[PDB]
């Protein structure tokens, strides 16, 4: 009856330009509302729009045209920080909100002089596990989950060191069996054709 | 502050006719503020059963109800309608004149 | 001030058991909501409370009841958990209700686990494993890694503290953890974190690092049965030193 | 169709006699009341049949917990008014919104406040602002204006919201409010004047006049009320004054939807 869609998910480039979108039908309308909320965060508001047209608000604009029933967030400059989920709720003839499932922002950092390298961490007394790092690389490289099950790799993350201005994508991948090794640890990803492999 | 009078007006559901089943209207409009007080009378005396509309709204701010009983007319029975509000010094007793 | 305030952050629930949140405001706002956040949908309301004195039911009100015990608390009842209660709970606020374009003002958020067996908790074993040589030498930077495996459920927070300070300049904690057993609903999990610093920070063999994982799990009052430990609440953490090597 | 209107009324009162409530609140569909709430009932109730048997329980649930919020939304407004004009005893707050639906289409909209029953704040939709009576009104105008997005939302929901809902209503109610009673016009005579009087009509919307040779004569008229007759039919009358030294035609008109009808006096 009453129902409101946007996007699961977008990626877009640091310092690019992204559009997200927010159709409703709706018995009734009373405002959109556009929320931003980190992961593992509260909500907090964004933007209202109820009339027709474009209103601006530092970095981020919202768009709404009453008569197609649809509103869309544009965010500009895009930086790290912008990497949340976006949620779009409209207010319906009764003055209820019906909420968007969100739309979940991914940036991809600019990465000035890539570097890819695969590492070998040094072993801790404490664990029997052996960790390997792929590190450095641009961020059009996609990390593929392990497809053997006695070996864990996770997805890419960015990291800021703030003091040098540095961004770099890295993930890691850890096993306890013997015959695991970083030569061969991110196998079922595809990795740059450059990436450094130290010697064991 | 503005306090406004009642404007009172003692009428029939119809046309009236002696021994003919009718209904006395007591329409009171334009006062404020909303307390008030309205009576039918009969020869007189306050009428028992009684009906009244619920405080209704005008645009102007002011307020206005309906009170009504049925009642059959004759030549010898003088009907009233008897009203108070802050606005008057006394109740306020308009005659049904037909 | 404050904004709103809820409690708990985290609870760990057997299936049958009682529970209640707590909500606080103090905008002087008069409108309060509980709602129920879960992957792939959007918000739900479970209750509300137009003003003070005042409560109804949301689009998902079966198994819960509320109380607006004044105009600053709007506390949420679980009497008899099951588990699909298991969710993010957010209590939020606004001035009024129907006054037009005023927002919602949300809490914390509340993570509901409901289990039917406590005997799969688990805290996380915590390990820190020290930079490669080999990222030294190319790119004079090091990246220390901890890894948190085993946990169950996804109740941890972790931090890295360096020289006895907690430090997030130069970290990557995993925005979602990992199931160690993908095809297991009840799969225990896996988080790691990185602290990258420079090659001469780590070589300072004074420099201490230590990551540091707080799981929230059983208390007190709930009971255990198994032969290992009882996985309470706690803190788990691992430490390296720099190498001046 | 003809012209209809949606409108709702609030009323505080700050320091109400025993028994009588602090805040009530009646939605109107023409002259017909649709809705009604109180502080003592606390409860939101239809007023007509049409409203009963077309809204679900959950839309009476609904809007009876948004009365008891506006309920004491209302009591905190006059509270603020009355201490700004420094005043004692008890005193009144009001509110009407609503729209009208013309005949030919187009729409108006209109939002207002009173105190003590005079005109205190009023909404203009186009210029998006406030008109304030004092400097009471003038301090809550610059509040109220502050939040732009407030402004907009009203316009919209004067605009769009509101003509929606009266369209639902007019559709709900259509047997009553749709209707055409046409009217029963007699002359008679009461130093002496001709009553021109008319009943049984509805809806209540009539134009009675008096011309005297085919002239109108507006100054010279005296105009009864449109009153309720109890049944959901109206009543009316014009009287006007006879020369006693000089003959003239003198002839009742009364216009009630879209039908003329002449009286002429012999
Ligand atoms: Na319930």
């Amino acid at each position: 009856g009453q129902n409101i869609d946007q996007p699961t998910e977008m990626t877009a480039t640091e310092g690019a330009i992204v559009q997200i979108n927010c159709t409703y039908q709706t018995s009734g309308f009373n405002g959109l509302f556009w929320y931003q909320q980190h992961a593992g965060e509260a909500p907090t508001f964004l933007s209202y729009n109820v009339l027709d047209g474009l209103e601006e608000k530092g970095r981020f604009s919202s768009f709404l045209s009453r008569s197609k029933g649809y509103s869309y967030l544009l965010l500009k400059e895009l930086q790290m920080k912008d990497s949340a989920s976006y949620l779009c709720a409209v207010k319906d003839s009764n003055y209820q909100l019906i909420w968007g499932a969100g739309t979940k922002l991914i940036i991809k950092p600019d990465i000035q002089n890539p570097d890819p390298a695969v590492y070998q961490l040094r072993d801790s007394k404490s664990s029997d596990k052996s960790v390997c790092l792929f590190t450095d690389f641009d961020s059009q490289t996609n990390v593929s989950q392990s497809k053997d099950s006695d070996v864990y790799i996770t997805d890419k993350c960015v990291l800021d060191m703030r003091s040098m201005d540095f961004k770099s994508n890295s993930a890691v991948a850890w096993s306890n069996k013997s015959d695991f090794a970083c030569a061969n640890a991110f196998n079922n990803s595809i990795i740059p054709e450059d990436t450094f492999f130290p010697s064991p | 502050m503005i306090q406004r009078t009642p404007k009172i007006q003692v009428y029939s559901r119809h046309p009236a006719e002696n021994g003919k089943s009718n209904f006395l209207n007591c329409y009171v409009s334009g006062f404020h503020p909303s307390d008030i007080e309205v009576d039918l009378l009969k020869n007189g005396e306050r009428i028992e059963k009684v009906e009244h509309s619920d405080l209704s709204f005008s645009k102007d701010w002011s307020f206005y109800l309906l009170y009504y009983t049925e009642f059959t007319p004759t030549e010898k029975d003088e009907y009233a309608c008897r009203v108070n509000h802050v606005t008057l010094s006394q109740p306020k007793i308009v005659k049904w004149d037909r | 001030n404050a904004g709103v305030t809820q409690t708990p952050k985290f609870q760990v629930l057997k299936t049958g058991q009682s529970m209640t949140l707590q909500c606080a405001q103090d905008m002087n706002h008069n409108s309060m909501y509980w709602y129920r956040q879960d992957p792939g949908m959007g918000l739900r309301l479970i209750y509300y409370s137009a003003s003070e004195g005042t409560t109804d039911k949301g689009e998902v009100p079966n198994g819960y009841n509320v109380s607006r015990l004044n105009k600053r608390e709007f506390s949420l009842r679980l009497e008899s958990a099951a588990p699909s209660q298991t969710s993010v709970y957010f209590c939020a606020s606004s001035v009024w209700t129907g006054e037009g374009s005023g927002e919602l003002f949300f809490g914390e958020g509340s993570r509901l686990t409901v289990l039917e067996d406590l005997k799969n908790v688990f805290p996380p074993e915590v390990a820190v494993f020290e930079p490669s040589e080999a990222e030294i030498s190319h790119t004079q930077k090091a990246t220390l890694v901890c890894l948190a495996t085993g946990f169950y459920p996804d109740h941890v927070e972790l931090s890295w503290w360096v020289n006895g300070k907690e430090v997030h300049s130069g970290v990557c904690t995993d925005p979602q953890p990992l199931k160690e057993q993908p095809a297991l609903n009840d799969s225990r999990y896996a988080l790691s974190s990185r602290l990258r610093v420079s090659a001469t920070f780590w070589q300072n063999p004074r420099n201490h690092f230590r990551c540091q994982v707080q799981f929230y799990g059983l208390s007190e009052n709930d009971e255990w049965t198994q032969d290992r430990a009882k996985p309470v609440t706690q803190i788990v953490s691992a430490e390296a030193w720099g190498r001046a090597d | 169709m003809r012209t209809h209107s949606l409108r709702y009324f609030r009323l505080g009162v700050s320091d109400p006699i025993h028994g009588v409530p602090e805040f009530i609140s009646v939605g109107y569909v023409d002259s017909h009341p649709i809705t009604t709430y109180d502080s003592v009932t606390r409860q939101k109730e239809p007023r007509a049949p049409w409203m009963a048997e077309n809204l679900a329980p959950d839309h009476w649930e609904r809007y009876t917990q948004l009365l008891r919020g506006w309920q004491q939304m209302f009591k905190v407004e006059l509270k603020r008014l009355q201490r700004h004009y420094n005043h004692s005893g008890s005193h009144t707050y009001q509110r009407m919104i609503g729209c009208e639906l013309l005949e030919d289409g187009s729409t108006t909209g209109f939002l207002q406040y009173a105190y003590d029953g005079q005109d205190f704040l009023i909404f203009n939709k186009d210029t998006l602002s406030w008109l304030a009576v004092d400097n009471v009104a003038h301090t809550i105008k610059q509040a109220w204006e502050a939040n732009q997005h407030e402004l907009l939302y009203q316009k919209n929901w004067l605009e769009e919201e509101c003509i929606a809902w009266l369209k639902r209503f007019l559709e709900y109610g259509k047997d009553t409010l749709q209707r055409t009673e046409p009217p029963l016009v007699r002359v008679n005579r009461k130093v002496t004047a001709l009553f021109c009087k008319a009943h049984g009509f509805y809806p209540p919307e009539i134009y009675m006049t008096w011309m005297k040779n085919g002239e109108e004569i507006v100054q010279e008229i005296d105009y009864g009320d449109i009153l309720p007759s109890g049944d959901g039919t109206y009543q009316a009358w014009a009287s006007i004054e006879l020369d006693p030294q000089s003959s003239n035609l003198y002839s009742c008109h009364v216009e009630h939807s879209g039908v003329h009808m002449v009286l002429q006096v012999p």
